[PDB]
């Protein structure tokens, strides 16, 4: 019924504080009211400015400017890669820590980055495994290192992709 | 004082900035200026100065929004997203349902999975056949004639059948039809199933899957059992899933009703409760299952190990070999393959747990298989030991023991059954202290172990080693005494 | 399915480019089959066309408020229009518009054309006659030749 | 893909409300406010303030109380004396900024020396000029 | 494809937006090369005003694009500036004589164009004839020297 | 539009500007003709509101720049790696072997009974260890830790974390159908470590390697649950020596040190069988120091031991079972 | 830049022939000094 993130631009600011004068005494003057309202307006543009402070930061919406400063943290460097893929790689790789490498946990991390039909996957008896991409939306021979990390340690892999079926 | 300093962040009130904005103007103008009450500059400050307050108090809420704690909302995500976990979104109850079916309901019959509701907001997992699901029947009174007894073997897959005469309708002939059909059930399947079947001699009926207060418990799994005189009340499980994602529970006994009556139903009922189902993932239990992560453990021979003997209504025992190097090697097994021995764990619900193999591992080895849907469906393969029954026989020298006084030897013989796969060896000499042990002290004492059926010159003292897909069994009917 | 969207997006987006850009008049065609005009078919209103004003009568009416009328009295030449003519509601037509208050006379914007006494900024050919061969007179190409003409000698 | 679009939103609402300016102005009732907060009357508002004369002119006395109506002599006046209505094109006395023939004596104002540009000389300028190359 | 029926609309956009809003001395740019007026334009531009006339005053501000102003020395005209808001003022100097005013034009007013005989300017400018032109067409102060050039050498 | 985050950066918006603005905008409200020069009491008002105003802005810019790690500082430092999940280290005990007390009984070690700081040598040992300092303290950052298994990072974050007295560890890979060039048998993979144990890194690698035994190295230790063996190498086995050569302002004594143990972390901190670069080794003298202070430089490397002439500017790389590593008594300096 | 094999830098004054590209520094005239343009960078991959 409510939102529990309570960062967001205050409903209305403006006319609170106006709801203060004590009895309409000045209300009607268009004196008063103007200097009161061109300073009150002032903290309107900070107030907003407040919230992307914040919204911003966030690993979905950080722009290439700022986003290496969150990958830098975590040690993943832009080396060559684009704004688009390089928000991929960072999630690829972070995801990567609680994962085992399971034919259901597989299909989940490659879920992220091609839709729900966009991917299948073959397997073979002797480590043969398989990949089938449909639907990418991004260049993938530099996205291509990231998705051998996350196979057992003796994988055999094919990477086929191809738009449609 | 009150913004940024050595230990966080903090926060002003009201009355600080008023009266520094207020020494401000004093300055500004003098000590003279007026700036309380009846000021128009005071009216101007006070209002224009409550705003910022509310700034401080959200620049104090944006700061904590990158630490361990004060995260919310979508903020909490990215925090927690560092160290890849991710919210639940809405999920199904699931659970299994059995009901009880009228005589005279044919085999073959299959319930439609689209045409049926459980109650305002469960239905059918799947398609379900008659044929195959029988968990526990029961049998009383009306029932002269020829009758024929069908059942799938749970380790090989021959159907096995028997022939017999009721040439009577009561009395010791029906007691040893009875008893006769209890030997051709035990004989196959588990021997945990004998312990829940037995006679009632003063009421002439045969109970399966209940217990001594005739509470329907079930088998150890479903099976596939026939008469061709479709006698008695036959029962079967249902796997049953909630209609849409959302929040909802049942307890151990709650269903109560199917609202299309099929033809010949009797009842319905639950057996334990359900997985219930969830609404979005709140983010209390998120920091919760963040915390408790350290035990998820997969992928792994001790992991798979693990997970087995925890998620299976049975699997008493559990084993694995490993062949990987470029050859069959000694033991049947192709190149790059693994193999897993099991015990009483059924094929379908045991075949779900092994989605927790490294992927890629081939494994799929054995004598029987089964597909599961991943999209793509795959197969998977194992296999069932085989139990392999001995005869014991013991001798001493001492004073006679009393009928009743065996029953704790018998029992006490119990750790023959505790047997590994493969790895089991009786080392009688461990039997010899256990028959001393479960009695109250107190000359010489012998154990002779032989397989059934086998002449009374079979009998020897040297251990016993199970075979690479057998398993040492015992039956307390199957142990003897004699004095010295 | 996104492609059906973009379909009526594209075609969207070129009615409201020759709606916008429609010439002088364009009728832009909705898919209710209604007709929408340009911008500038829109402001016509102001445009207040003076086109020839249709001779003044007797008898008769005015239907469009915007238009103008020609009447001439018995000395001097005027253009009338009645801004409360509508459909519906025509006015009907009168002898002469000096006591027909319905009309009122409209006058001409245009001067634009000519060139202001002030730092005037002409185009094309201007021309004035040869200066005696001077002071302050504007020359031309020629008077300025026939003086140099003689000098270069 | 074509998720640009991010940015499309901010040009279709805007023209939502040009939209509806352009149609308060034009079928307005006897207004419309700009960005700039400045008004825009409706043409059915516009027709009744802007300005109308007395159409019934009044004879000529060189008596003169209002700017509004008309008088006759002998012609039509009003006093801001100005005349309204004559007999005499404009065309044929006042010079078109384009190709026009001047007649008589026209004047310039003498530009600085050494000016070159596109500004009108002076017969007294050149000539003044002359002499300089002429030592 | 796409990506030019969403350019197609975003300049159809900003180009209404201008002509919408205008400033009164101004006309947006179509696609095609015509140019198109603004609102402000067309209203001013065919006539319109505010009825009763106001004083001029030196110490006054203008922010309204359609109102007379009654300027006086008894030489009185009547005055506007189209470029005038309430964004953007302007003031009444001590005269209008001196930018954004315009005068009201009357049969008299004509009194500030130049006549075709004998007229007196106050910096003309033409443009620049062909070298060696001997009609009676003006010459610019560059072509003067332009051809002077060519005597020195 | 241009004040606040940006993508580019934060932009902080001076004392001077804001009051521009906001008297402009004031202005308009009420014309030209409206004082507003110095020392007016319009003016004055201004000043205090536009002052009040003003911190509110250098606070966010604080908070800002106190998040980043470039000027993480003190407590501060501390919740920014904190989010990460990791935390400082305390006061640390000594270890030593048979003020002190005993660890555990004993029968046919030693643990410091002091809580921290600390009888420490050969016939009368881990000495100091009070509190983990920031420096030290961003460089234990660089590890990372998942609960992941089978997978390449999760061996690697596994060892460096369970097996004591492990320093480095590299894996290599042959997952094909025929021997690599390393010699690799095919479907197999090699673990090579340096320093710690043998029976228990094996240990540890059974419990986080997949149920299908791809080990393979030098040497094997037996373990049970069924018996398997597993596979490992030890490497160590090289000491570098380096010479550098400038030309300008001599570098007193105390930068040399700023210089040359700065030199020393760079070619530590490279992995097994990697490969030095010359141009690397220039970069750091280049920023281990204030710039402008060279106008050439060089740097030679040889091994211990070698001959003066063996010195070469060349790139080096090591062998597979090879570590680089470099001491003091080295990193002669010169001027050309 | 991000940190990292090889590199290097040529210098040359405008509009020379790619053959006066050096290594060697340059100094400036007595009333000469060093400048710059962004768009007069390029990049070689080896």
């Amino acid at each position: 019924l409510k939102d529990v993130n309570h960062i967001h631009p205050l409903p209305d600011f403006v006319r609170g504080g106006f709801d203060y004068v004590p009895s309409d005494i000045f209300s009607g003057k268009e004196n008063f009211e103007q200097t009161l309202r061109i300073l009150l307006e002032r903290l309107e543009f900070i107030d907003q400015k407040m919230v992307e402070l914040a919204e911003l930061r966030t690993t979905l919406n950080a722009e290439d400017a700022i986003l290496d400063e969150i990958g830098r943290q975590l040690g993943i460097y832009r080396n060559g890669l684009n704004d688009p893929e390089y928000r991929a790689v960072i999630m690829i790789l972070t995801g990567n820590n609680s994962k085992s490498g399971t034919r259901a946990d597989i299909i989940a991390t490659l879920k992220q980055l091609f839709g729900e039909d966009g991917v299948t996957t073959y397997k073979g008896y002797n480590y043969r495994l398989d990949i089938n991409i449909f639907n990418t939306c991004m260049e993938v021979t530099d996205i291509l290192p990231e998705i051998i990390d996350m196979l057992p340690l003796v994988t055999h892999l094919r990477v086929v992709e191809n738009q449609g079926y | 004082n009150y913004g940024l300093t050595g230990s966080g962040f903090n926060l002003p009130p009201m009355d600080d900035l008023v009266q520094e904005t207020k020494k401000t103007f004093k300055s500004a103008f003098g000590e003279d200026f007026n700036t309380e009450s009846n000021s128009v500059a005071d009216k101007l400050i006070q209002i224009f100065n409550e705003r910022e307050y509310q700034l401080w108090l959200l620049m104090g809420s944006v700061y904590y929004a990158q630490t361990m704690q004060g995260a919310e909302g979508i903020y909490l995500d990215d925090l927690l997203g560092k160290r890849g976990i991710y919210r639940l979104g809405k999920t199904r109850s699931t659970g299994t349902v059995v009901m009880t079916i009228d005589s005279s309901v044919p085999y073959n019959m299959i319930y439609s999975a689209a045409t049926y509701t459980i109650d305002t907001d469960y239905e059918l997992s799947s398609d379900v056949q008659v044929a195959g699901n029988i968990v526990a029947q029961l049998i009383k009174g009306t029932d002269v004639g020829t009758y024929r007894l069908q059942i799938q073997n749970t380790t090989d897959q021959s159907v096995k059948t028997l022939s017999l005469n009721l040439t009577a309708t009561s009395g010791q002939p029906l007691i040893t039809f009875f008893g006769q059909i209890k030997d051709f059930i035990v004989n196959n399947t588990i021997l945990s199933n004998q312990d829940r079947i037995w006679i009632d001699s003063t009421e002439g009926a045969l109970y399966i899957g209940y217990d001594t207060n005739k509470i329907m418990i079930g088998l150890s799994s479903r099976v596939d059992f026939r008469t061709n005189p479709m006698a008695g009340t036959r029962s079967i499980s249902m796997d049953v899933r909630s209609i849409e994602p959302g929040y909802i529970s049942r307890d151990v006994h709650s269903v109560r009703s199917i609202n299309p009556t099929p033809g010949g139903f009797v009842d319905i009922d639950n057996l334990s409760a359900f997985i219930d189902g969830s609404d979005v993932e709140s983010d209390n239990e998120y920091r919760i299952r963040a915390a408790t992560s350290i035990s998820e453990g997969k992928a792994t021979r001790p992991a798979i190990l693990a997970a087995l003997l925890n998620k299976v209504e049975g699997i008493e025992k559990v084993r694995i070999f490993n062949n990987n190097t470029d050859k069959t090697n000694s033991l049947g097994i192709p190149p790059y393959r693994f193999m897993v021995v099991c015990y009483g764990g059924g094929t379908a619900e045991i075949s779900q747990v092994l989605y927790d193999t490294i992927a890629t591992s081939n494994n799929t080895y054995g004598d029987t298989f089964y597909d599961i849907t991943t999209d793509q469906v795959e197969r998977i393969w194992h296999t069932k030991a085989a139990a392999r029954q001995l005869a014991i026989r013991v001798r001493y020298r001492g004073r006679p023991l009393s009928l009743t006084e065996e029953t704790a030897i018998a029992n006490g013989l119990a750790t023959a059954v505790n047997g590994t796969m493969i790895a089991g060896t009786l080392y009688n000499v461990r039997l010899v202290g256990t028959v001393m042990s479960s009695t109250s002290p107190d000359t010489q004492v012998y154990v002779d172990i032989k397989n059934k059926g086998q002449p009374d010159s079979a009998y020897v003292n040297t251990d016993v080693t199970a075979s690479t897909t057998q398993v040492l069994s015992l039956e307390l009917e199957d142990v003897i005494f004699s004095q010295i | 399915d996104a492609d059906k969207a973009v379909d009526q997006i594209i075609e969207d987006s070129k009615r409201l480019h020759i709606v916008v850009n429609g010439t002088g008049t364009e009728q832009a065609v909705a898919e209710d089959g209604s007709l929408l005009p340009s911008v500038r078919k829109a402001l016509i209103d102001n445009l207040y066309f003076k086109t020839p004003p249709l001779p003044w009568r007797n008898g008769g009416s005015v239907n469009e408020f915007n238009q103008l009328y020609s009447f001439t009295d018995v000395s001097n030449t005027t253009w009338w229009y009645a801004p409360g003519a509508t459909v519906s509601n025509p006015v009907v037509m009168r002898d002469s518009p000096i006591n027909d208050g319905k009309f009122k006379v409209f006058l001409d914007k245009t001067n634009d054309i000519y060139a202001p006494l002030n730092s005037p900024n002409f185009v094309g050919n201007p021309r004035v006659p040869t200066p005696a061969p001077n002071s302050q007179s504007i020359p031309t190409t020629g008077w300025v030749q026939s003086e140099m003409e003689g000098l270069e000698d």
